[PDB]
């Protein structure tokens, strides 16, 4: 029922996080990151990081 | 009480407990005990 | 012989009982500690060596009100198990106090008064205490006379409790709790007496000349009637009445049970060396406005049977001629129905007085009681403070959080509709 | 309906289960962050011999505090469903307590209506066994005035026509 | 038998509770060495409230002590009353507090919460009974506003039907005592929002204020601010500790005044107050006391009860009254000044007696109220917050630490929508 023990996004929306997560997928197989869209970043960043944690 | 007749349905019409509006009671006049007589602000004054 | 039980609940109900275990045992010749320096087994139990103790059970959910007693200077009269203390209050909470917390305390607390009553070899009655603004005066309230119901079937139970009044509160869930307990006490209670704060203030500041009272004075009021009204039971009188007389004479409905109290002479010392207070006197001071111990005017509405019960040197035939002038007071509005209308007693013992106490010794006085359509001024003041709250939904999250149905709101509501409606087809024309 | 709010209850609260560890729960402490930064600014110097020391020894710290705080969400995922457990518990408690006064309620009203019919009912019947005796005693004395007997005393007449 | 838990947390939490244990100490007369050598048998009833009795006649109370650096510790440890506490209490890290939300939340917070937890659980399970936890704590500062709001959650974790009370003092509108303040509190409501079930704000604005007008303080210290703030949370428990006409308990004053969940912080005040040489001209009574209670220079939050307007309002008096005086003082005001009080609640005004007052007093009162006049704090912080934040600025000391930019955004959505609620409930 608390906050933290429900489900929450890691960004505005899911849908965002399907976009970052079709992108984390492109790199994981040998994309550059430079290709990574410069205002996209911040998104594939926090992403990145919660995914190596888990 | 095996009839087939029976057997269609048992419609039933819309419920008989009262739809009515509730009671208003005649005893509304208050001014007797409603007495202390209102003020906008006295003690605590205006911003 | 004849028996009767007294039950008290919350801060309310013990602090009255207090007062009124007080002017009983100094009625009779009783120390406080329950020796001797008649009537007194109607009250008490009498063990070996002359010890007596009382018919009393004190229950409240917090320990702070009766461990005063404890402490207090009764603490040698009572026996430990009639005094019953919970672990933490309802916090003005009917849910609370009826299903979460009453329920652990409600078993052990029937034990008790079921036990006490096996020594009344001839109970005829329930004396018990409410405020309908605590939570647990009405919501243990409740849940406590729902058992007594099935448990004892058809034994008169009386109750005196304090109904919210008009504009003095106290606590802001009041409207809520009383309600709730409203539907309760019309199918169970046998009769329901009804008193108010208010009332009693302006009667305690007027009548008797206190600049500013307490709870205390109020108390020791309420004493004087519930002694007045056992009085029969108690010393010889020339007319006896027994409280299925009570029940049939002033009732004339299932649902039309509540009759409002009154009290006379209620003067001060230094304003008795003038008035005489005679049978007269006292039996018209009895009808006005503002000796009516409830903030209803009965000019609003018209009289059902009235009993009126007289303590003193007092004669028959004073009687009907009081009774007589008063049926020539046009101000008094009697339904044409119960053309006889009165039932009068007469008992020969004073009443009683109490060190530092606030009343003057007449040595006559009369009682009150009487049923009256003008009760329903005071239920549309209660139905209109709920619909304002529950319009916006005020507070129902702590009800609801306590496990109560929301759907009892709205039947609670509604019950009290019909008790309005009852009251107001039975006033109208013949 | 009772059952299908609890089910309805039971559906939301299971719902939302989170799919990983949330973000409260996500984070390291002091002693692994000092550790990295250090390890950074090693390998920035021509110094990388120490720098891969210091990761993999930071690796181990925070391979342990992150399955530390895992056992604490799922305490606290628990500890959260069982007091919603005894909420509905609760729930239930008062249905069967309101209902068992609704019940109570009919059980006396039905039984006083029928009271009142069943005394007036053994009430005539009593008055009719007292009846009847007086008929039979009297054709008891006529039959036995049948050989030999005496007159008895006559009912009032003239009363009202 | 309704023993409270009483937490120290933060430089602010840790001066204000020592103040406040010789408060109640000579209440209830006990010597700074913890033996008893009072005056009335009635200081004895109840005093297991807050007090553990150690065999001998010694008496120590039920206190945790909490900090990121042992420096303010040490100066309570040689503070007069410094020996009445319990040695193995005392719980501390060995890091700078950094005055860091983000840092002190996750970075110590979690080496001490395990240790502090266990410390609590001690106090908590040796006691009969158990109606709630007291927590002291400020909401600028980085050890109380980030590791109490942790603590909190903890605590309503395991002990979910208990009264979680909190004071704090919030930061003050014209000059403020930390840079970074809008990003602690902001941060800091979120948690308390859902956590707790009671938060009292107090402003040291108005406590300087309060000083000068009133008790005509040249030169108050600190000491005096927190001698103000330990009576109210004194007065609140009282109930629990004394007899009473009228018993009104924590739960009671829960269910009055909270009308929906979120909805509950709450202003805090006191009353008489003793101006030094001129309190012979004033005739104390209780009307006296209402006026004082529900004058608006005596709250100790600078919001103005004016500019708003009231949902629930409770008062507390102690000593030897009539309560007819009470129950006509609080429909007098009620009365007298209706516009600020909303209408679909009657009876917007709590009241309670209790026959005990402290020491020196005749009759002394308490009041407590909730307004929506919060919403001007609220306003405060958010566009500070706003505003920073749109340059980013300081978040370079918060992101380093393991804070991601989300928990901002969620902060301020939740801290706005408090806003918007105390908007919509004026209507
Ligand atoms: N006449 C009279 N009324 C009292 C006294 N004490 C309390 N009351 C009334 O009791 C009413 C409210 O009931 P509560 O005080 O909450 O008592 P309760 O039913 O036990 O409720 P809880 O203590 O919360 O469980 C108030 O409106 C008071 O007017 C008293 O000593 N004398
Ligand atoms: N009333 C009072 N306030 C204090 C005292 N000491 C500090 N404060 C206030 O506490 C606020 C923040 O304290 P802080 O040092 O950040 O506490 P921290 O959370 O432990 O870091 C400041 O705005 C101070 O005004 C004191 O002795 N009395
Ligand atoms: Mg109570």
């Amino acid at each position: 029922m608390r906050r933290a023990l429900r489900a929450r996004s890691l960004t505005g929306s899911f849908q965002t996080d399907r976009d970052c997560d079709d992108i984390v997928e492109s790199l994981m197989r040998g994309a550059k990151c430079d290709t990574i869209p410069p205002n996209m970043t911040q998104n594939v960043i926090t992403i990145l990081t919660a995914r190596r944690k888990d | 009480d095996e009839e087939e007749c029976i057997y269609n349905l048992i419609p039933k019409p819309p419920p008989v407990i009262v739809k009515e509006p509730l009671h208003k009671s005649k005893f509304q006049d208050q001014k007797q005990f409603y007495t202390a007589k209102k003020l906008s602000h006295a003690t605590m004054g205006l911003p | 012989m004849r028996e009767v039980i007294s039950i008290h609940v919350g801060q309310a109900g013990v602090q009255i009982g207090n007062g009124c275990w007080e002017l009983y045992c100094l009625e009779h010749g009783i120390q406080p500690d329950g020796q001797l320096p008649d009537a007194f087994n109607t009250f008490f139990s009498e063990t070996g060596a002359g010890k007596h103790v009382p018919r009393a059970v004190f229950v409240d959910l917090e320990p702070t009100v009766v461990d005063e007693v404890r402490t207090g200077t009764y603490r040698q009269l009572f026996h430990p198990e009639q005094l019953i203390s919970g672990k933490e209050d309802a916090a003005n909470n009917y849910a609370r106090g009826h299903y979460t917390v009453g329920k652990e305390i409600i078993d052990l607390t029937l034990d008790r008064i079921r036990k006490l009553a096996d020594q009344c070899t001839g109970l005829q009655g329930f004396l018990i205490f409410h405020s309908f603004g605590g939570g647990t005066g009405a919501g243990f309230g409740s849940l406590l006379l729902e058992r007594l119901s099935v448990d004892y079937g058809k034994k008169s139970k009386l109750e005196f409790t304090v109904y919210p009044s008009p504009q003095v509160s106290t606590a802001i869930v009041e409207p809520y709790n009383s309600i709730l307990a409203t539907h309760s006490m019309i199918d169970h209670s046998d009769c329901a007496f009804m008193v108010d704060n208010e009332a009693l203030y302006d009667l305690c500041r007027r009548a008797l000349d206190i600049e500013r009272p307490t709870y205390t004075n109020l108390n020791r009021l309420i004493g004087q009637v519930v002694s007045s009204l056992t009085a029969s039971l108690r010393f010889d009188g020339a007319l006896n009445v027994d409280f299925t007389e009570f029940q049939t004479n002033l009732v004339p409905y299932a649902r039309i049970h509540f009759p409002i109290c009154s009290y006379a002479p209620v003067i001060s010392a230094e304003k008795a060396y003038h008035e005489q207070l005679s049978v007269a006197e006292i039996t018209n001071s009895l009808f006005e406005p503002a000796n009516m111990m409830v903030k209803c005017d009965p000019r609003h509405g018209k009289y059902m049977a009235c009993t009126l019960l007289y303590r003193g040197d007092v004669v028959p035939k004073d009687v009907s001629a009081a009774v007589a002038t008063i049926k020539t007071k046009r101000t008094i509005q009697f339904v044409d129905w119960c053309p006889t209308g009165f039932k009068m007693g007469i008992n020969y013992q004073p009443p009683t007085v109490v060190p530092g106490g606030d009343l003057a010794k007449v040595q006559r006085a009369v009682c009150m009681l009487a049923n009256t359509t003008a009760i329903a001024e005071a239920w549309s003041r209660l139905d209109h403070k709920f619909d304002l709250m529950y319009a916006k939904r005020a507070f129902v999250h702590w009800y609801v959080g306590e496990g109560m149905e929301e759907a009892e709101f709205p039947e609670a509501r509604e019950d009290l509709a019909l008790l309005e409606k009852d009251y107001d087809e039975v006033a109208a024309e013949s | 309906e009772l059952e299908e709010k609890i089910a309805a209850e039971s559906l939301e609260y299971g719902s939302h289960v989170p799919k990983s560890l949330p973000l409260e729960y996500s984070k390291f402490s002091a002693n692994a962050l000092n550790l990295r930064e250090r390890q950074r600014k090693a390998a920035r110097l021509r110094m990388y011999d120490d720098a891969d020391n210091f990761s993999k020894q930071a690796l181990a710290l925070e391979k342990k505090q992150l399955q530390a705080q895992n056992e604490k969400f799922v305490r606290a995922f628990n500890l959260n469903r069982k007091y919603l457990d005894k909420k509905m518990v609760e729930q239930r408690e008062c249905f069967r307590e309101i209902w068992r006064r609704k019940k109570d309620k009919v059980s006396r009203d039905t039984t006083a209506e029928l009271r009142q019919s069943k005394k007036a009912i053994e009430n005539l019947e009593k008055e009719l066994a007292e009846a009847q005796a007086s008929v039979a005693k009297e054709m008891r004395r006529i039959k036995l005035n049948e050989r030999i007997g005496t007159a008895p005393v006559n009912a009032r007449p003239g009363a009202l026509y | 038998v309704r023993e409270i838990v009483h937490i120290q947390a933060g430089q602010c939490g840790n001066q204000i509770g020592a103040k406040f244990w010789e408060v109640i100490s000579d209440e209830h007369g006990i010597d700074p060495t913890g033996s008893y050598h009072g005056d009335s048998d009635l200081q004895l009833e109840r005093i297991n409230v807050y007090y553990n009795e150690a065999t001998g006649g010694k008496y120590v109370p039920r206190a945790i002590l909490v900090d990121l650096e042992p420096g303010t510790m040490d100066s309570v440890r040689a503070g007069q009353f410094g020996q009445l506490f319990r040695p193995d209490n005392f719980v501390f890290g060995q890091s700078g507090a950094g005055n860091n939300w983000a840092k002190g939340y996750y970075t110590e917070g979690q080496e001490l919460c395990e240790s502090i937890l266990d410390v609590i659980r001690k106090e908590a399970e040796s006691c009969d009974c158990l109606q709630g936890f007291q927590l002291v704590h400020s909401l600028g500062g980085g050890t109380g506003a980030g590791l109490g709001t942790l603590l909190l959650n903890k605590l309503r974790e395991e002990y979910p039907d208990r009264i979680l009370s909190t004071y704090s003092i919030v930061p003050s509108p014209k000059v403020s005592d930390t840079v970074v303040e809008p990003y602690n509190c902001t941060l800091s409501v979120h948690q308390l929002v859902e956590s707790a079930d009671e938060v009292f704000c107090i402003d040291n604005e108005a406590l300087y204020d309060i000083c000068f007008r009133t008790l005509k303080l040249t030169t108050p210290t600190y000491g005096d601010l927190n001698h103000l703030v330990s009576m109210v949370m004194s007065g609140t428990t009282c109930a629990l500790r004394f007899p009473g006409q009228l018993n009104s308990d924590l739960r009671k004053l829960a269910v009055n005044l909270v009308p929906f969940p979120r909805l509950h912080f709450f202003i805090v005040g006191f009353a008489p107050l003793t101006s030094r040489g001129s309190q012979q001209y004033r005739a104390l009574t209780v009307p006296e006391l209402t006026s004082q209670l529900f004058d608006n220079k005596n709250m100790m939050a600078a919001c103005d009860p004016r500019r708003g307007v009231y949902l629930t309002a409770s008062a507390h008096f102690r000593g030897r009254m009539s309560s007819k005086e009470v129950d006509e003082q609080m429909l007098n005001i009620q009365a007298r000044n209706t516009s600020y009080f909303v209408e679909w609640i009657p009876s917007n005004v709590k009241s309670a007696i209790c026959d005990i007052p402290p020491r020196g007093l005749k009759m002394a009162a308490t009041f407590i109220g909730n307004t929506t006049a919060f919403r001007e704090l609220f306003t405060r912080v958010d566009s500070q917050f706003q505003k920073m934040y749109a340059r980013r600025a300081f978040i370079h000391w918060y992101v380093n630490e393991g804070l991601e930019t989300v928990e901002f955004d969620e902060a301020r959505s939740n801290m706005t929508d408090l806003i918007q609620e105390y908007e919509m409930y004026e209507t």
